[PDB]
């Protein structure tokens, strides 16, 4: 029982922190249902059923003390969906279902268990291309998931705090990317996506009604972003239109300034920002090939080639283009069904390194799929086979493979929630078609290296307290 | 530059009763300044009674020079004065 | 070669200002040398142990970086901390891991040799935890307390990031690369537990540097088992968002009255102190914000008096173990809910005591002399008379309603 879990201290990264007592002075609430009907002796498999009432009882934080219901439905209290299971699991009737008490601390020992915070499944397991979260900090944490599901378009809208989801098609065809812009000045937030139609479409999210569309391109616009201000956006032709964040409120707005990066035979894929603030003033995108970075002013700085690539790495993974562009000291490159990284520096304009994710992944398909950074030096690899790489950057070296969770990434955005905590989202395919968002602590990296060298320390303490008792 | 004259003055001083610590600070200085305020540092009386940098700071400043014939008889009453205090002193 | 001289000249050249020089080969055939000595790992420790052994914090990190069991030996954190020391260095040391009780050992040396620094340095390994803003130096027996130390432990939004420096990093790259090619070949803290430190007094708390403007958006301090004897009172009313105090186990001699000045004080705590013969809170004093009122196991021989007057709106009045005579003035606290006054030496309670208090509803008095019950309130919904000499139940009790 709680009762007999002593506490030495309250410091969360201690080496020593709770402990087993009996006092000698089973009990109702606290016992396995086997043992009540008077059965048999207690038996190691019934400790675990006890130890799973004791672990609701620390997830619900002892409101069950003042055929188990559910935790988080009648109490209030975050998923933490890894140990609901684990909860599930060794509370089941028959014993021999029940996990062995090393299985239960070996499955105890993941930062994955800490570290997954919601995961929520999808029911018409559409396929989502495309996810924005909602930039306000108010009670509306929600997601704004776009997706394709016939000749137009399927609209989602994913509530965090209630779990539950709308659907809607109000473009004319699939859509491709999302982007929300919020404009506090006047209190107006639209979502805009781009349509495969060849079109931009404007639904502001205080009024289902007040739509708008925009000027029309040959091509279908393939991503697009927010600069926090002016609306950039990309097209599959090398077409980049500036869009003045107050002047689309009007349905029919203007480009302020359009320029052609490149061509039709090449799509501008990506565009991101500089991590760094003293390069605020630098808008990074890839062409193609061609990876571009204008100022300010909305004029070319810099205009690298990437089909270099092909005379050191693979030609057949070379002429792909690229995927995404992660910004900082050094750039950071994925092209189309390649499942090797390259890293570049922005004065030399040449290669650094490379990054051959089947080498980590052979350890344990293997296409990389997205890539996010994280200022805390952890770059998170999201490979199409279902599988998230750490990479530190400091040596770009691995950290912890994340898996058997999904089966094949598709995004993976970092979002805050209206708790203002920093999350990231990682939206994964499910083909038994499902689609599964995860919600990840953004603090995975830290979890992971903090908990190892924590269960060593414990190891150690362990051997050497064996050591000296015999 | 004015610890030289400091430590002058540091000299004036160590010859009134119960100058007390003011080792940890004339050390840092003699780490600091290897010549001039050696040739001084024979004004270190018994203070500190077990960090042997200080001894091995002692040593080297002696052996840094090693050709001062002043700062070698200084520094040899110090060290007398001081295994004469600690036995343990010879060890290390 | 690691044995008779090698760290002596080859931090000496590699620290020498070796980058921002134009000897990209003369660097790289050093590092190819790094690369052959890194083989046989105890070497690294040993260059580790070395590089320690002299102040030289660039070169340590590259040693870390590439793999040292900074846990090797006297460890290596206390060790640096014994002699003069760069915080760099300790910094680099604890960021990698090392024992706990090595780094408590070397809290307790760092405290020996008086250093701010390397003080705030290690508690900010120890008993910092950011996720719950709390810190908990609970039970580390620092014999006293300076705002020196805990300066840099609260947040301190006014630093930012900056990278100082990289040479050790991409030096440490370098030689791994050819070691590999060698092998091919807002959010205050709103906690401070400074309990069972072996404290004597706080008085070293009083415009303190930086963290006067951080105490007043303390929550929560926990200053129980010490030995102190009073409380300042420039920290009373420094403490202009408390709500939680505690002082039990200390040595108390007189309750500070002044203590009830707090602007949101809620859950005071003097127990288990030697306070006494009597409390008399300050009529002059009104604290409508104080929600509970521990004065348990102290030497008291009365009720605190002016208790109405003063602690308007008390909900818990815990006055066990003291040695109380026997009441005789009437408590008034129209807000009270849980009366104790268990172990003392009341043999009879006024016959009009509790009626001006309308919502008690428990009520304990154990291990008194007690023989009769009085008028009692009809809220009263537990009311445990224990060891306290009854003859026969009391006509009082068994007419309340619920
Ligand atoms: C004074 C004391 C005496 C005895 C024990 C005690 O638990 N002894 C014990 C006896 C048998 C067993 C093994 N059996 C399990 C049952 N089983 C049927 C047979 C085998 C174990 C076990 F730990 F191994 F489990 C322990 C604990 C304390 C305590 C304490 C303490 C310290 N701080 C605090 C603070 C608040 C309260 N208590 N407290």
């Amino acid at each position: 029982k709680p009762h007999n879990v002593l506490l030495f201290t309250l410091y969360p990264n201690a080496a020593i922190i709770a402990k087993i007592a009996d006092y000698g002075i089973g009990t109702p609430g606290f016992r396995a249902p086997e043992v009540a009907r008077g059965n048999v002796i207690y038996n190691q498999q019934a400790d675990v059923y006890s130890f799973g009432l004791l672990l609701y009882d620390i997830l619900t934080t002892g409101g069950r003390i003042v055929k188990l219901p559910d935790p988080v439905k009648e109490y209030g209290c975050a998923p933490w969906p890894m140990v609901e299971k684990l909860i599930k699991q060794c509370l089941k009737e028959n014993p021999q279902e029940r996990p062995t008490s090393a299985q239960v601390f070996d499955i105890l020992n993941s930062a994955e268990l800490v570290c997954l915070t919601r995961r929520i499944l999808l029911p018409k397991n559409v396929i989502v291309e495309c996810m924005v979260a909602t930039h306000h900090n108010s009670r509306n944490a929600s997601i704004w998931l776009g997706c394709g599901h016939t000749d137009r378009g399927q609209l989602s809208f994913l509530d965090l705090n209630t779990e539950g989801y709308t659907s809607e098609e109000v473009a004319d065809s699939r859509i491709l990317c999302l982007a929300l812009v919020h404009l506090p000045v006047e209190k107006e937030s639209w979502i805009v996506s781009g349509t495969q139609s060849g079109t931009l479409l404007v639904i502001n999210t205080e009024d289902g009604k007040k739509r708008h569309t925009l000027e029309k391109m040959t091509d279908s616009v393939t991503c697009l972003y927010c600069n926090s201000n002016f609306l950039l956006v990309g097209t599959a032709d090398g077409k980049l239109a500036i869009f003045e964040d107050k002047t689309v409120k009007l349905k029919g707005a203007a480009p302020l300034k359009i320029l052609n990066i490149g061509n039709v035979s090449t799509p501008l894929m990506c565009l991101s920002e500089s991590t760094n603030s003293t390069e605020r003033n630098v808008m990074w995108g890839g062409c193609g090939t061609k990876i571009f970075s204008f100022s300010n002013d909305f004029t070319i700085q810099k205009l690298i080639e990437t089909r270099t690539s092909q005379l050191f790495s693979y030609a057949a993974f070379s002429d792909s283009n690229i995927i995404t562009v992660v910004v900082d000291t050094a750039l950071y490159i994925a092209k189309q069904n390649s499942p090797v990284v390259e890293v570049w520096d922005k004065k030399t304009e040449k290669l650094c390194g490379l990054i051959d994710c089947v080498h980590f992944l052979r350890e344990v398909s293997g296409r990389v799929k997205t890539l996010c950074l994280q200022k805390n030096t952890a770059l998170w690899i999201g490979t199409g086979g279902g599988h998230i790489l750490l990479l530190d950057l400091s040596t770009r070296r691995l950290i912890r493979v994340i898996y058997n969770f999904c089966n094949s990434v598709r995004v993976m955005m970092t979002a805050q929630l209206g708790s203002l905590k920093n999350v990231m989202l990682v939206l994964g395919y499910n083909r038994k078609i499902q689609s599964c968002l995860t919600v990840w602590d953004i603090n995975l990296p830290h979890e992971v290296q903090n908990l190892e060298k924590h269960i060593e320390v414990r190891k150690e303490l362990a051997e050497k307290m064996r050591r000296t008792s015999v | 530059g004015i610890q030289k004259c400091g430590l002058k003055v540091i000299s004036s001083i160590v010859h009134f009763p119960d100058a007390l610590g003011a080792m940890d600070s004339v050390l840092h200085t003699l780490q600091m300044y290897p010549d001039d305020q050696e040739i001084q540092c024979l004004g270190l009386s018994l203070i500190g009674y077990t960090g042997h940098l200080l001894a091995k700071i002692l040593v080297s400043s002696l052996y840094r020079f090693k050709d001062v014939a002043e700062i070698q008889t200084k520094g040899f009453q110090t060290i007398l004065a001081i295994l004469k205090l600690s036995a343990s002193f010879s060890k290390l | 070669l690691v044995h008779h001289s090698f760290d002596l000249v080859i931090f000496h050249q590699m620290s020498s200002n070796i980058m921002e020089q134009k000897d990209q080969q003369f660097l790289n055939l050093c590092c190819k040398c790094f690369a052959k000595v890194a083989m046989d790992d105890y070497l690294k420790n040993v260059m580790l142990e070395r590089a320690c052994d002299q102040n030289n914090s660039i070169m340590v990190e590259c040693l870390l970086l590439l793999g040292a069991d900074a846990n090797q030996a006297s460890s290596l954190i206390c060790q640096v901390c014994e002699k003069e020391s760069s915080p760099k260095l300790v910094e680099l040391l604890l960021n990698s891991g090392s024992r706990e009780q090595d780094v408590r050992k070397a809290l307790t040396i760092s405290i020996g040799k008086g250093d701010s620094q390397i003080i705030s340095l290690l508690l900010r390994r120890l008993a910092l935890d950011v996720a719950n803003n709390s810190i908990c130096l609970g039970g580390f027996c620092i014999g006293k307390v300076e705002p020196s130390w805990l300066g840099p432990l609260f947040p301190d939004k006014t630093s930012n990031l900056r990278k100082q420096t990289n040479i050790a990093s991409t030096l440490a790259r370098m030689v791994i690369r050819y070691q590999m090619k060698s092998a091919v070949e807002r959010e205050y803290i709103t906690s401070l537990d400074l309990s069972a430190n072996e404290l004597r007094d706080i008085d070293a708390l009083s415009q303190k540097c930086c963290i006067s403007v951080h105490l007043e958006h303390l929550e929560k301090l926990e200053l129980h088992q010490n030995a102190l004897t009073s409380f300042p009172q420039q920290l009373c009313e420094t403490l202009k968002s408390l709500t939680h105090l505690d002082l039990h186990s200390n040595k108390f001699t007189s309750f500070p009255s002044y203590l009830l000045k707090m602007s949101c004080i809620a859950n005071l705590d003097v127990s288990r102190n030697d306070i006494g013969p009597s409390v008399v809170l300050d009529p002059t004093v009104k604290c409508p914000t104080l929600k509970q009122f521990n004065l348990s196991y102290n030497q008291l021989s009365f009720v605190p008096e002016n208790l109405t007057d003063v602690v308007e709106k008390l909900e818990q009045l815990i006055l066990e173990g003291n040695k109380i005579s026997g009441i005789c003035s009437p408590l008034r606290l129209k807000e009270l809910k849980i009366l104790n006054l268990s172990k003392n030496h009341i043999s009879s309670l006024s016959e009009n005591f509790l009626e001006a208090c309308p919502k008690v509803e428990s009520f304990s008095a154990r291990m008194n002399f007690l023989a009769a019950m009085p008028f009692l309130p009809p809220s009263m919904t537990i009311l445990k008379l224990s060891q306290n000499k009854f003859s026969c139940i009391p006509e009082a009790i068994l007419n309340l309603p619920h």
